């Protein structure tokens, strides 16, 4: 997410038994990085 | 005639007038954007009680 | 900078001989290169001068209208064509470059130069 100019990222690592979908379940995601940007985002993409 | 090169060279010399001889400038300004503040200063701390 | 001449030699008056001298190192972009002479026994003489960018020239009045100095950028060499000998061209000639960014061309007339060359010999019979 992009607010008050600052980038922030939280991520979570969990192991998983499914092939399908996402599992259900619940674990919560802790901060990673905080970017102090201030850049304008409204549209992003991955790399593989 | 009416046609010159718009620069020149110094010349700074080891004997020269103090007026003439070569200073380093550098000039700092300071930029609040709307944009997060990321120059600070140290801002110290103390030892804890 | 280093200053290497070349090109001269012995020629007859009324001849034609292309003096060349390769500029290395800081070859600044508003620089200028000169072309000077000194004889035996006589002191040093300003020959002709080139502004490096744009290759307008400037003349000592002896050479006007005979000599015509040229340099090439891409090969950083500066050449001296020596057209119309005379007895009096007969000196050592040293090729000189000019630090100094000068705004009036005609000033490397007079301008202390930097660095020198080794001088290359034109004797005209
Ligand atoms: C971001 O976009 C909004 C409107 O699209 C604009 O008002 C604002 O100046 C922009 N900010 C930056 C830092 O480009």
């Amino acid at each position: 997410k992009n607010i008050d100019g600052y980038f922030k990222i939280y991520s979570k690592h969990t192991p998983i038994n499914l092939v399908r979908d996402l599992p259900q379940g619940f674990s919560a995601l802790e901060p990673l990085v905080d970017l102090p940007i201030g850049i304008n985002i409204t549209r992003f993409q991955t790399l593989l | 005639f009416n046609c010159y090169f718009p620069l020149q060279s110094y010349g700074f010399q080891p004997t020269n007038g103090v007026g003439y001889q070569p200073y380093r400038v550098v000039v700092l300004s300071f930029e609040l954007l709307h944009a997060p503040a990321t120059v600070c200063g140290p801002k110290k701390s103390t030892n804890l009680v | 900078v280093q200053l290497v001449e070349s090109g001269g030699g012995l020629m007859q008056a009324g001849g034609s001989l292309r003096l060349s001298c390769a500029v290395s190192g800081r070859t600044f972009s508003t620089a200028a290169m000169g072309w000077f002479r000194q004889a035996p026994g006589k002191e040093r003489e300003f020959v002709a001068a080139i502004r490096w960018s744009g290759g307008s020239a400037y003349y000592a009045d002896s050479v006007k209208g005979r000599f015509t100095i040229s340099r090439d950028k891409a090969k950083n060499t500066v050449y001296l064509q020596m057209n119309s000998l005379k007895y009096e061209d007969t000196a050592v000639y040293y090729c000189a470059s000019y630090q100094a960014t000068r705004s009036l061309l005609s000033d490397y007339a007079t301008w202390p130069y930097d660095y020198w060359g080794q001088g290359t010999q034109v004797t005209v019979s």
